RNA sequence: GGUUUCUCUUCAGAUCGCAUAAAUCUUUCGCCUUUUACUAAAGAUUUCCGUGGAGAGGAACAACCCCAAUUUUUUGAGGCCUUGCUUUGGCAAGGCUA
């Protein structure tokens, strides 16, 4: 043993305020590599494999559109999650600026997840969460939609308690209202934040203000139909919270229609959502069909890029609270500040952390 | 939304310029833009009806008050039309 | 002084006793065992001398038909229960002390 | 020509339940931990043999310091199962060894008892969430009494549709079922190509059967492995069609007979 | 009724005269709801447009380039050139 | 639909409004409505003769609203 | 095409030839013999379609 | 302008055909007087049972009512005086208005 687009990539590199450097971390088998794979196929329609375990990290840099269309350049450091390989994570954790911690919906937090939130807060990065693998609550565990709410709330509160345990300053508490957490199913092509879901609600239905809407969904707000005005506790209807009735129950019904009643009720329900599908594409099996419908309805990936763009340092802002730790002097006279400029100019101070051997 | 409005919003952050309804020009970096064309620009250069050129910190103008808009050589690259 | 390993074992409800026995053979001291909220699984947290940690994972999985599964991390050192300097201690050279 | 079936989900559910007897009630793959093709390939390569697995003839056929018996600490004896879990760490001269490992996320699918209770239903089997913590938290909660209101067009995205039916619990059970049954459509296979009993002898602890049948288990596993190991791609193709070439001549005719009739014909002609 | 008449002049050369009277010569790569025009490599000519003139044809001309105008001032649209295949 | 001005971060800031007729004024933008009409206190109109004479709070008509440029760093 | 014969055609031919002892045939002797080379095909094709105990 | 079917021609599986048989050669191995028939490992190569791709024909059946004051089909952007300018043409500036 990209013609008119890599130039565009170059100009994006040159802006240095349209790029985000993020590390994709979490526990073992919690969804990272499949996230990345389905994502590169979103962009390109163009030892390990036998192991089923990733050993060494891999970086990807790709151009992603947000919920407004503005393209970004994304630096994604896909790490391994086996607690024995935490070495690789440290590497990414230096040369990146934020962390997307992938948590499992069915398991929650375990060893490596808490240890990685520790390693991430002690290196003063940004911290975002993707509660991934949510179908394991609907199809596998078979949970009433309200107890799905309970479990999601629990995971978020526990990760919140730990991130408070290792960090003194109550600068950030995570909850999807702030745009901290996506909800995901890597393989079933669904990733959404309250922002993205409320914008979907608006774009297909009437003109409702998606931002003020998204401020109302998570977290014990109820809604009374007659007044059409969300309230804190005052339904005695024995009804669900805004979250359940508006985001989960519709998602339960989407899935239950796809896997249960694919032959009879599915064309009707698909009409009621706006998705049209060929005869040929309704002859798929249930997993490819489910993923295809969910992709056709949920759009590509906006929840993630939205949450990240909204809470990434953007290396231009970036560098300054970093060279405290990285640099041995930090800022004294010449180079600390020069780097803090992050200007493509002069000093050229780079940090190399990995060496990927060429096969040959 | 239209293809031009999508290009304009996507041009946010890049270097752009515009020619207003009153005959004045304003270039700058992309600050903010929306589907209503209400354009916010920052650190721009401004050229009046005679040609007086000067600097502006940040400004926000209604959509209908702009006539044309010049973008960099990037946007030309949805090629389906 | 010798290092210790922190072990976290996911397991079905029944096979808890199984892992217990394994940890006994290897000087375990299982600390905690707790339900997983919203799951049919229990989580076990235990310590184990890194000496006896060799093959503990595969031993665990073999005895329980793959159902259980552990990861391990170094946690802290500790006093090994011997007297390092005693000439009155002779070592039978292949059986375990 | 009878390729390509497509079926309804009730069809599949009854078919499943009817074939339930000839089937494995395993749901995932970490049952076969050191009991898959790669574990056997490695064991065969190292000439060590796991408890219930096959045994093969050795692949090919003085002093060292590391085995100086004064310089070891023996707390746990190394045993062949470790030597096959980690081929390279635990073995000198590991050659033609396949490196097997898997911690495949234990799948948690709760078989129901009756079709009565709803599909989505907290099961007694699941551990109660009862998530407790401090005074839990408070939100960036944009309190009402300022304003907000939903234009009386929008609604829960589809509320004319019930959560479940008499077809969803079934439809989910069908999602983790053995290979033919977790499908909806495929090509049709030949009748000899369908082994009915493989999923049986591939199991791990027969636990109290006579030594007779355990030796039979191991020899069936051996045959299985040798099949998988010596697999050659087709590598070549010339495709004489004997019977189309025959039928195209002036000497062969065609018909439909009772099976038994052409059976008696073939035997008479042999004689 | 055919929905084709706009695309027929789409992707081809075009001379646009706004409510301002000037000429913008550019590729009609698309239109929008308001009649907005996003055409690249455009040329802004103000004096006249050259039509086989023995005197000259290049006067009071600048390169506007990617010009994205709002359809509030879209007045007259003609075909000034063919499409260059790049 | 009905997107209001991005004047949240711009609220409570001194800006000059240039609107039709060459109408140049200075005034503090503190709030407005979704039609892009403004409500600016401290309005001191900058007439052509150059004299800036204060008028106070009024309704900054977005109908002919041309542009507003603040005097702070928003 | 070549469409099907009636079954009685086969049945009559084979019951006629019987066991090739009557000299009235005496020429199909040679082909009868020469067809032995292919009888392991007839046997395989026959046994791979046997009628599967839910069928009569 | 499509499916099903039949026939005819032509090109491939690189993890397959979710199944899995025999043969040849070369080298060790075990049966033991000889050879076939065997053992059971490795390697190199073939045959057989199935499949795919492409194309040609031929066949059967589907089928020639309210609407605008920030972006265009309502918009009051109106005039002139003077000045300066430029070769006239024309450009800019202030005012008067009703
Ligand atoms: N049920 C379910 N499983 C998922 C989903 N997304 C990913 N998976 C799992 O993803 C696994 C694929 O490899 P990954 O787990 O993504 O790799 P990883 O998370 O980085 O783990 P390591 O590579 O060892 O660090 C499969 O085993 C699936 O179990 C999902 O949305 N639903
Ligand atoms: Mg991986
Ligand atoms: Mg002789």
């Amino acid at each position: 043993t990209t013609v008119y687009e890599m130039d565009f990539l170059a100009d994006l590199m040159d802006n240095s305020e349209l790029i985000r450097n993020v590390t994709l971390c979490g526990h073992l088998h919690h969804g990272k590599t499949c996230f990345v794979d389905c994502l590169i196929e979103q962009t390109h329609p163009e030892t390990e494999q036998e192991r089923g375990v990733g050993i060494k990290s891999t970086p990807v840099t790709v151009v992603l559109p947000d919920t407004k269309g503005k393209s970004y350049l994304f630096n994604i450091m896909d790490t391994p999650g086996h607690v024995n390989f935490s070495d690789e994570v440290t590497a990414g954790l230096r040369i990146s600026d934020g962390v997307v911690l992938f948590i499992d919906a069915a398991e929650g937090v375990m060893l490596n997840t808490e240890r990685l939130i520790k390693h991430a807060v002690q290196e003063r990065l940004a911290v975002t969460v993707c509660i991934n693998k949510i179908d394991r609550l609907i199809l596998e565990l078979k949970l009433p939609p309200t107890d799905a709410y309970y479990k999601l709330r629990h995971i978020v509160d526990e990760v919140n308690g730990l991130i408070s345990m290792y960090s003194t300053d109550e600068n950030l508490i995570l909850s999807p209202l702030l745009g901290n957490v996506c909800f995901s199913s890597s393989q079933y092509s669904i990733c959404f934040t309250l922002g993205s879901f409320a914008k979907i609600y608006a774009d297909t239905f009437g003109d409702i203000n998606y931002q003020e809407f998204a401020k109302r969904l998570w977290g014990d707000i109820y809604f009374n139909p007659k007044t059409r005005k969300f309230t804190k506790k005052a339904p005695t209807s024995s009804s669900q919270r805004s979250f359940v009735e508006f985001i989960l129950e519709p998602l339960y019904k989407i899935l239950a229609q796809v896997v249960g009643d694919v032959d009879t009720s599915l064309p009707r329900t698909l009409d009621e959502l706006g998705i049209h599908l060929t005869k040929e594409e309704l002859k798929l099996n249930i997993r490819p069909l489910l993923r295809l419908v969910c992709k056709k309805f949920f759009g590509e990936f906006t929840g993630f890029v939205d949450m990240c763009v909204q809470h990434i340092p953007s290396p231009k802002v970036g560098a300054k609270p970093k060279i405290e730790h990285t640099y041995t002097g930090g800022v004294d006279s010449d180079l600390g500040e020069a780097m803090s400029d992050c200007d493509p100019d002069g000093p050229l101070m780079c940090h190399t952390t990995k060496m990927y051997s060429t096969d040959d | 939304i239209g293809v031009p409005i999508k290009v304009l919003h996507e041009a946010e952050g890049h270097i752009v310029t515009c020619e207003t309804n009153t005959g004045e020009v304003y270039r700058g970096k992309l600050i903010e833009a929306e589907d209503n064309m209400n354009c916010q620009m920052s650190n721009i250069t401004v050229t009046y009806r005679d040609g007086r050129v000067a600097q502006l910190e940040q400004v926000y103008i209604r959509g209908s008050k702009i006539r044309f808009l010049i973008l960099p050589d990037m946007l030309k690259n949805m090629l389906k039309s | 002084m010798e290092p210790y390993y922190f072990v976290e074992v996911q397991a079905p409800a029944d096979c808890v006793s199984a892992v217990y026995t394994v940890l006994a053979r290897r000087r375990g001291h299982v600390t905690q065992d707790a339900p997983i909220p919203g799951s049919p699984l229990y989580t076990i947290k235990a310590f184990i001398p890194a000496i006896d940690s060799f093959g503990f994972e595969t031993d665990l999985r073999t005895h329980t038909q793959g159902q259980a599964f552990s990861l391990s991390v170094f946690h802290h050192w500790q006093i090994v229960p011997g007297d390092p300097l005693d000439k009155s201690i002779v070592i039978r050279p292949l059986e375990p002390q | 020509t009878y390729q390509r079936w497509q079926f309804t989900l009730p069809m599949m559910s009854t078919l499943y339940r009817l074939a339930n007897q000839l089937l494995t009630d395993l749901v995932d793959d970490n049952y076969f931990y050191l009991f898959d093709l790669k574990a056997f390939f490695t064991s065969k390569a190292l000439n060590m043999a796991i408890p219930g697995g096959p045994k093969f003839e050795p692949l090919v056929r003085d002093w060292n310091e590391f085995n100086d018996i004064n310089k070891i600490i023996i707390r746990q004896p190394i045993r062949t199962e470790y030597k096959i879990a980690f081929p390279y760490l635990y073995n000198n001269l590991p050659h033609h060894v396949h490196l097997t490992w898997y911690h495949t996320p234990n799948v948690v699918f709760i078989k129901t008892e009756d079709p009565d209770l709803p599909a989505f239903y907290f099961d007694p089997l699941i551990n109660p969430i009862s998530h407790r913590h401090s005074v839990k938290s408070q939100e960036p909660l944009p309190d009402d009494d300022e304003e907000f209101e939903l234009p009386e067009f929008v609604e829960p995205f589809l509320k004319d549709t019930p959560l479940y039916t008499d077809n969803t619990a079934n439809g989910i059970a069908l999602l983790w079922a053995p290979r033919p049954f977790n499908l909806r459509s495929g090509r049709t296979r030949r009748a000899l190509d369908i082994p009915l009993v493989k999923n049986w002898y591939r199991e791990h602890c027969p636990a109290g059967q006579p030594v007779k049948v355990r030796v039979s288990y191991q020899k069936l596993l051996k045959y299985y492995v040798l099949n998988a190991l010596k697999h050659r791609p087709p590598k070549a193709q010339k495709k004489r069609y004997l019977f189309r070439s025959f039928k195209a001549t002036k000497f062969f005719q065609s018909t439909k007979l009772d099976w038994v009739e052409v059976g008696l014909q073939v035997c008479r002609q042999g004689y | 009724g055919k929905s084709s008449k706009m695309l027929q002049h789409i992707d081809y050369r075009m001379r646009c005269i706004l409510q301002d009277g000037r000429i913008f010569i550019g590729t009609f790569k698309a239109f929008d709801k308001h009649m907005n025009l996003i055409l690249c490599d455009c040329d802004e000519f103000r004096k006249i447009k050259p039509k086989n003139s023995k005197q000259a044809e290049r006067e009071e001309k600048r390169v506007l380039g990617l010009v994205l105008l709002r359809g509030e001032n879209l007045v007259s649209m003609t075909v000034e050139g063919p499409p260059p295949k790049d | 639909k009905a997107h209001p001005p991005e004047l949240k971060k711009f609220m409570d800031k001194k800006l000059s409004l240039k609107l039709n007729g060459g109408r140049h004024v200075q005034g503090i933008l503190r709030g407005f409505d979704p039609f892009m009409n403004l409500v600016i206190d401290e309005c001191v109109e900058m007439a052509t003769s150059g004299q800036q004479n204060n008028i106070g709070m009024v309704v900054i008509r977005g109908n002919s609203i041309i542009m507003l440029e603040a005097l702070e760093r928003v | 095409q070549k469409e099907d014969m009636p079954p009685e055609h086969v049945r009559k031919i084979i019951r006629d030839h019987g066991d090739m002892t009557n000299r009235k045939f005496r020429h199909d002797k040679r082909v009868y013999l020469g067809a032995l080379k292919y009888m392991p095909h007839a046997v395989l094709k026959l046994l791979e379609n046997m009628p599967m105990p839910w069928e009569q």
